[PDB]
């Protein structure tokens, strides 16, 4: 599923991400935009043998288990396949645990490179929430 | 499967440092975030703090910096150190993972001059 | 910090009947409210996470509802094994905080 910008903003708000641990809703929508372009099925194989999964491109070396990644730790205690659903529930649950570490949203490279420091609120403006 | 178990003294003196150990069996401590929660004599629960994968810690402000949570990957254990305790620190201490799916059995620690 | 207020403080019910427990937050916390059950001489047990998400291994008679500041834990047809304490806990902001608890007992 490819979310519309405002569609995802509303979904993420319903999923409790607005200001979760200090991160405004705009941060999450912007992260999804540059990480997966709002595509819940997006995957990206990495050089280290891990793969990034879903709307928030959650990594198989640290966060989810895809059974094919060396040194996997499965910090989110969830199979990566669950992060490839049109239902963002599992991705949000894991994203919350990820951001609950001192590194915060810096875990998301695209967010760090294209969102951090910008007017992230613009990503939820002009939307019926 | 995962198992958690608290260990340490049950009787401590006021002003001393309370130290508890949580032994994790079934998986590496590097595979989760680890927490400490305690229950006061009157059904009051307090989330003391947790340590995440990067080593960053989060402590309850109520503990006024008397708390320290550390880990030992080689022994697959993590710890709780609470300095300068008072009778207010008498409670049942539990270790559990951040998700709250795994909990230890809990251990009562009484702070008394006795 | 975020204060969670639970009501009633105590609830007496006859097995077979249904009950609903309330937990209200001092400020909006989205869906970041979890429910725990705790019995004498035992560690807390997670029943519902993120307001309404089910937990594997928990009886289906337990359900959660709510968002923002008002949440509820419902037990459809209470069983004797359900008597004990129930606590809500929020994870929206650090420090995580617990409600004062609701005691469910047989009447």
């Amino acid at each position: 599923k490819v979310f519309g910008r405002c569609e995802l903003a509303a979904a993420m708000k319903r999923h409790g991400l607005d200001n979760y641990r200090g991160y405004s809703l705009g941060n999450w929508v912007c992260a999804a935009k540059f990480e997966s372009n709002f595509n819940t099925q997006a995957t990206n194989r990495n050089t280290d043998g891990s793969t990034d999964y879903g709307i928030l491109q959650i990594n198989s070396r640290w966060w989810c288990n895809d059974g094919r990644t060396p040194g996997s730790r499965n910090l989110c205690n969830i199979p990566c396949s669950a992060l490839l659903s049109s239902d963002i529930t599992a991705s949000v649950n894991c994203a919350k645990k990820i951001v609950s570490d001192g590194n915060g949203m810096n875990a998301w490279v695209a967010w760090r490179n294209r969102c951090k420091g910008t007017d992230v609120q613009a990503w939820i403006r002009g939307c019926r929430l | 499967d995962v198992q958690l178990q608290e260990s340490g003294p049950s009787l401590v003196k006021p002003s001393q440092t309370l130290s508890l150990t949580c032994s994790v069996t079934g998986d590496s401590i590097t595979s989760d975030y680890w927490s400490w929660i305690r229950k006061f004599p009157g059904n009051r629960l307090e989330y003391m703090g947790y340590v995440s994968y990067s080593g960053s810690t989060y402590y309850n402000p109520s503990l006024k910096s008397r708390i320290s949570i550390t880990r030992d990957t080689s022994k697959n254990q993590y710890y709780l150190d609470l300095n300068s305790v008072t009778t207010e620190d008498t409670a049942t201490y539990y270790c559990a993972n951040w998700d709250g799916d795994y909990w230890g059995q809990g251990t009562l620690v009484t702070v008394s001059a006795a | 910090d975020i204060v969670l207020t639970q009501s009633p403080a105590t609830l007496s019910v006859t097995p077979g009947n249904s009950v609903s427990l309330s937990c209200r937050a001092s400020q909006s916390i989205g869906n970041n409210l979890h429910w725990y059950q705790q019995k004498s001489h035992e560690s807390p047990r997670l029943l519902i996470k993120y307001a309404s998400q089910s937990i594997s291994g928990i009886p289906s008679r337990f359900s959660g509802s709510g968002s923002g500041t008002d949440f509820t834990l419902s037990i459809n047809s209470v069983e004797t094994e359900d008597f004990g304490m129930y606590f809500c806990q929020q994870s929206d902001s650090w420090p995580y905080t617990f409600g004062g608890g609701t005691k469910l007992e047989i009447k």
